[PDB]
């Protein structure tokens, strides 16, 4: 019920932008409260946002969602933190929670 | 009064109960403007579900062995059994207290 | 006369799943002003689960027996949820004189479907305060079957005259359902409205059994 699917990990060395992606079953509506978290490199996990508004961070990052299957994504730099930090939830059904990035080689 | 939680670790038997309490500064807030407190669960770098538990009330979610001291700022989960390898690290979330924060046991043995 | 000897069980080529449990596992309900009518189409009902749930405190049919259900093929089902005030729960029923119906929600009298309803206490409830709940106190005209009356303005209900500016004028904001507490107790209505067969159907249950043969006397 409600599973959200994800894609591979994103790896890159400059501090380009970086979009991820989030796609689930499902039907429309007005109701928009689906959110991101990061698994922070040595904590545990934290949100960025949820309704397009921003927890205390700086704004560098983009919510890009919709109606029904949420076309859910984004980053402008990915100069920091890229430890697996964009995991999808949907607090419409069950509370399901599922999830990517990385900066090597 | 920061989410923070007992470092319970490996004293657990394979057979026996166990349980996690963690702290908060207040009581009853959510993310929605209702009470509520979360939970989640897992060992290994997977994910785990979301689990909620309400100021005067007791829950259910994916996993079905749950029970809990939630009685004031000291919140307490309450595992009826842990059964043996079947372990995860558990956190702690609420609405207006970073929403999810914490320590997170660690393994049986 | 010939007494058949065998029978013809033709249903539709169905293969989904029929997510009744997207309308009744969600964490928001709308509150009486407002329903989705979410529309279920092209899957294999089954009514079973619906019907014997726990956790449902009613479930009343007013058309289509809640024995049956799975028996029959529609062309489209309705789902109506919203959230409702325990002394109001039986009041959207054809019996609409409670002042529910009338201004909130109204059934239609000639329901084909059942409705649906709980106790949920632990959810949609506050320790005090105002909450995400309204109502609907005059309309002047007790509304339609389906309607949604969504238009909240000063109108001079009293007829007293609140021209424009505010009395008994104002807005019906009755904040019901939730009041840390019957009357005060959520029960997220789901009402299911069932197409009798208007177009080829689409929502059945797990049937299949023929050969199309055409040329016995059959069932
Ligand atoms: C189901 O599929 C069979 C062919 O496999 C077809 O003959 C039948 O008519 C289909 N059901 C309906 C109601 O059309
Ligand atoms: C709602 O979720 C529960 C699991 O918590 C499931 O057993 C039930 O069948 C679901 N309800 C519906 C109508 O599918």
């Amino acid at each position: 019920q409600v599973q959200l699917v994800q894609s591979g990990s994103e790896l890159k060395k400059p501090g380009a932008s970086v979009t991820v992606s989030c796609k689930a079953s499902g039907y429309s509506f007005p109701t928009h409260a689906m959110n991101w978290v990061r698994q922070a490199p040595g904590q545990g996990l934290e949100w960025m946002g949820w309704i397009p508004t921003y927890a205390g961070f700086t704004g560098r990052f983009v919510f890009s969602l919709d109606t029904s299957v949420s076309t859910a994504y984004q980053i402008s730099s990915l100069k920091a933190d890229d430890t697996a930090v964009y995991y999808c939830a949907r607090g419409h059904v069950l509370e399901w929670f599922q999830g990517l990035v990385t900066v090597s080689s | 009064v920061v989410m923070t939680q007992s470092p319970l670790s490996l004293s657990v038997t394979p057979g026996q109960p166990a349980s996690i309490s963690c702290k908060s500064s207040q009581t009853l807030l959510h993310s929605d403007g209702q009470t509520s407190f979360y939970w989640y669960l897992q060992k290994p770098g997977q994910s785990p579900q979301l689990l909620i538990y309400d100021i005067s009330s007791r829950f259910s979610g994916v996993p079905d062995r749950f029970s809990g001291s939630g009685s004031g700022t000291d919140f307490t989960l309450k595992i009826s059994r842990v059964e043996a390898e079947d372990v995860g690290v558990y956190y702690c979330m609420q609405g207006t207290q970073p929403w999810t924060f914490g320590q997170g046991k660690v393994e049986i043995k | 006369r010939v007494q058949p000897t065998e029978s013809i069980v033709r249903f539709p080529n169905i293969t989904n799943l029929c997510p009744f449990g997207e309308v009744f596992n969600a964490t928001r309900f709308a509150s009486v002003y407002a329903w989705n009518r979410k529309r279920i189409s092209n899957c294999v009902a089954d009514y079973s689960v619906l019907y014997n749930s726990a956790s449902f405190s009613t479930f009343k049919c007013y058309g289509v027996s809640p024995t049956k259900l799975n028996d029959l093929c529609f062309t489209n089902v309705y789902a109506d949820s919203f959230v409702i005030r325990g002394d109001e729960v039986r009041q959207i029923a054809p019996g609409q004189t409670g002042k529910i119906a009338d201004y909130n929600y109204k059934l239609p009298d000639d329901f084909t479907g059942c409705v649906i309803a709980w106790n949920s206490n632990n959810l949609d409830s506050k320790v005090g305060g105002n909450y995400n709940y309204l109502y609907r106190l005059f309309r002047k005209s007790n509304l339609k079957p389906f309607e949604r009356d969504i238009s909240t303005e000063i109108y001079q209900a009293g007829s007293t005259p609140c021209n424009g500016v505010e009395f008994n004028c104002y807005f019906p904001l009755q904040s019901y359902g939730f009041q840390p507490t019957v009357g005060y107790q959520p029960y997220r209505v789901v009402v299911l409205s069932f197409e009798l067969l208007h177009a080829p159907a689409t929502v059945c249950g797990p049937k299949k059994s023929t050969n199309l043969v055409k040329n016995k006397c059959v069932n």
